[PDB]
RNA sequence: UGUUCGGGUCGAAGCAGGGCUGUGAAGUCCUGUGGACCGUUCACAAACGAAAAUCCUGGUAAUAGUAGCAGCAAAGCAGGGUGAGACUCCCUGCCGCCGAAGGGGCCAGGUUUCCUCGGCAAUGUUCGUCAGCCGAGGGUUAGUCGGUCCUAAGACGUACC
RNA sequence: UUAUGCUAUCAGGUGGAUGGCUCGGCUCAAGAGCUUAUGAAGGACGUGCCAAGCUGCGAUAAGCCCGGGGUAGGUGCAUGGAGCCAAUGAACCCGGGAUUUCCGAAUGGGACCUCUCCGUAGUGAUCAUUCAUGAUCGGGAACGCUCCGAAUUGAAACAUCUCAGUAGGAGCGGGAAAAGAAAUCAAUUGAGAUGCCGUAAGUAACGGCGAGUGAAACCGGCACAGUUCAAACCGAAUCCCUUCGGGGACAUGUGGUGUUGUAGGGCUGUUCAAACGUCUGGCGGUAAAAUCGAACUUGCCUGGAACGGCAGACCAUAGAGUGUGACAGUCACUUAGAUGUACGCCAAAAGACCGGAACAUGUCCCUGAGUACCGUGCGUUGGAUAUCGUGCGUGAAU
């Protein structure tokens, strides 16, 4: 099934794409391994790790770092974050 | 009239189908984010109709048991 | 369709206001002009949107005009000429009743219109 | 702190969501027929048995 | 309810106050309000008549602008701001309280009370521009911290009976 | 201008009675009646552009696909903004499919953890076979069958009795269940399976013979229907699984005959021949949404608005009723009366299938055992030395 549902715009994770990095927020059966294989075919970029955590709205939201330097920010300039 | 009618979902060949699904995730999740920050949306009937005609694509698959 | 069984008016109101969205068209019944039924063969037909009425009953008793808008869950239609108006000024259409108003002049598109008036 | 398992927490989180004002436009659109729902509390009043 | 004869948007029921009739239960009429139904002959029925049950439910008096807002920690004053409005909200100075607990760390428990902005009908034992209150938005990132792992008292499951 | 007050009426506030209305409730009658390991009912969580609750739905998430009906609008309770969908026939209704998170009979292990562990991707427990496979488990408003089983109360106290086999419990189970073809009831000589209703009758019977409890048969109705094994005679002539090769059951008996009392059957001989029932068959009926269905919206008056008053014109196998700006046979939906219908069900002619009914003959053969009966204890019953059950002991003939 689908993993990410789609990316996580407010304040805070607008400065995470300063240092190369992403917030998405994703399905909430889901863990680390899925999450990496989906957005690594989605567009493969080489991810490096990733953060997770649990929000008392429900939903889930996790921070992929990439190793490929800028990779982040054409991501969110295909996606339409920009 | 819809973003694909069922003749056309049935007309196509697999890779056409599939392509078209990849099309249509990437304009959801495209949309979605950009609701996601508290903005009234440019067309607010757009995901109602992507997401009805995602299932339409599943259901064609399904049936022709492409998936 | 309902047969003398149920002569309750509880039954009788209950099936007016719950029914089926398909059996809400029926409701929208309004007289034919002399000519219209006796070329047609129906005593009666529908209001459909794009045809002229002749107002019968109320305010507007003798003004025509086309139909503007029919909604099937109010039950009722509206017709041009026949307004209201805001008390800042502001012409607006006044709901009508289907039963209150004469077809004159038939709005012939579908193509199915004539088999869905009789038969 | 009341070490929670991931079900706990999902029933707060749903318990959390349902204290809101019910939405104006449902209030334009009802003609003030709804105005509240019975889901209404406070944290500082009777305990929820969400647990 | 069965049956006979009727009334009503040129204003029915109901309600407030009056005139007349009847020993009386009560009937009928007039005026004000009201805006859609109500009677009558002969008979028949009943979830059929209230002043009382330390009666039941709802509304509302006096007491009464009264008691309380003291007793174990008697705490505030000056100047300057904000604001429609300042004993009570903010800054500086003086004067004070706890200082082996009224400070710091955290279990169970709570469950968003946390941060920012915008408000003051209600909540706060007074006021309030303030707020643990009301509305909108935001916030929790682990190979090394815990759970997870082992077993204690002692539970539970399957089989046998 | 006498204050604080008292009595009565009027105007206003507060309050929500009375009246009128009512998609709700309740009772009776006619139908219809099972579902789940191909994962149910129920629950948790999620799902809407603005969405908190309820309703629907399940990561394809107020929904997707196909066939029919329906025709111009649609976007639940809930007529707000902005959008989208729809003549490629939508919305809606009838039938059939798809997706169907986690818990739950819950079923790979484990639950003050609706999630978690190993992933060896998982037939949990108990069973039957040919060991391919198959069966049971949970739910259901009341009804049904089997077993265990009180006290308050009445007797104007109370113990047998009564309350009462009631309340309650355990097991099993379907659209119904239970019963059911005489080792019967009668009385002189008869009847002819069972169930349910009426009557017998508050009678017989029981009982501190107190209070109380309490039948059946005869007779009248509803509805009708009879049969199958074991054994005597023959001794594998039989059954089932299947990859059609074959394999299992079975001489500790598969199959044929046979099924009863003014006795029957087998062995022995004669005669008549084939009644009830099973299958194919679909003439013809029932049959989804649904379709058609008469005759005024005529003149003046009142009124915000006529279905009203006064005049006029029609319908009726249709004057049941509801909606519509006030009372509607003729305005709308209906009604009376007729058509139409996929999947299914029922079923008449007509064909095939096993075969049944009598008679004569006898040191011939067969006809249900810890059973029937009996002693003894207790429960229950109207059952009284004369109800039924069942603990112990004893115990036949053919
Ligand atoms: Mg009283
Ligand atoms: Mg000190
Ligand atoms: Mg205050
Ligand atoms: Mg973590
Ligand atoms: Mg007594
Ligand atoms: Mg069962
Ligand atoms: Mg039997
Ligand atoms: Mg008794
Ligand atoms: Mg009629």
């Amino acid at each position: 099934m689908s993993s990410i549902n789609y990316p996580f715009v407010t304040e805070k994770a607008m400065m995470l794409l300063d240092e190369n990095k992403l917030q998405f927020i994703v399905d909430t059966r889901s863990n680390k391994k899925q999450i990496l294989e989906d957005v690594e075919k989605m567009y493969g970029f080489k991810v490096k790790s990733v953060r997770t955590m649990t929000t008392m709205k429900g939903m889930k939201k996790a921070v992929l770092a990439f190793e490929e330097p800028e990779a982040a920010h054409e991501i969110a300039t295909r996606i339409g974050l920009m | 009239m819809a973003i694909l009618r069922t003749s056309e979902i049935r007309t196509m060949t697999i890779e056409e189908r599939a392509d078209e699904l990849e099309n249509l995730n990437n304009e959801l999740v495209r949309e979605r984010a950009l609701t996601s920050a508290g903005g009234a949306p440019e067309n607010p009937g757009r995901i109602g109709e992507i997401r009805r005609t995602i299932a339409r694509i599943k259901t064609i698959q399904h049936e022709l048991n492409e998936i | 369709m309902i047969a003398m069984v149920s002569k309750q008016p509880r039954k009788q109101r209950k099936a007016r206001y719950a029914a089926p969205l398909h059996i809400r068209q029926k409701f929208m019944g309004a007289r034919l002009s002399e000519a219209l039924t006796k070329e047609y063969g129906t005593r009666s037909a529908a209001v459909i949107t794009g045809d002229t009425v002749k107002v019968m009953r109320g305010d507007f008793k003798g003004t025509e005009g086309k139909v503007q808008s029919v909604s099937l869950m109010d039950g009722t239609i509206t017709v041009d000429g026949v307004i209201s108006t805001k008390v800042d000024g502001t012409e607006v259409p006044r709901p009508l009743n289907p039963s209150n108003v004469m077809i004159t002049k038939l709005e012939m598109k579908d193509g199915r219109r004539a088999s869905s008036i009789k038969k | 702190m009341s070490h929670n398992m991931k079900g706990q927490k999902k029933r707060l989180a749903k318990a959390h969501k349902q204290n809101t004002r019910v939405p104006v436009w449902v209030i334009v659109k009802t003609n003030r027929k709804v105005v509240s729902h019975p889901r209404r509390r406070h944290w500082r009043r009777r305990s929820l048995d969400v647990k």
